[PDB]
């Protein structure tokens, strides 16, 4: 792909020079977790127990 | 009582008494029942995200 596409090469090369988001600084590092889509709704279920 | 003074000839003295005390300690036993999915269903109950009802 580097071979073919310059501006492909160009990104890769200059990538490490963009700066890192100041928003990580508002979190901790258990309170991120990336999840795969880029468009739409993403459901999550909590589970709970009770004594009865 | 309160001690004796010990002046010419006496026999009777005031005693220091003793005693014991045992200290009993209760250990109790106790249970819960939880119903779960028997292990060979879990694939019919597997959704996308969990698995479960």
């Amino acid at each position: 792909l580097f071979d073919e596409n310059y501006y492909a090469k160009a990104v890769a090369n200059i990538i490490g020079e963009v700066k890192d988001p100041i928003m990580y600084k508002w979190f901790s590092p258990d309170q991120i977790e990336d999840v795969d889509l880029q468009m739409g709704y993403q459901k999550t279920v909590k589970w709970d127990a009770f004594l009865n | 009582a309160n001690p004796t003074t010990i002046a010419n000839e006496v026999n009777t003295i005031s005693t220091i008494g003793f005693s014991s005390e045992v200290v009993r300690l209760n250990y109790l036993k106790l249970q819960y029942k939880f119903r779960h999915l028997k292990q060979t269903s879990e694939k019919f109950y597997t959704s996308d995200s969990y698995i479960g009802d």
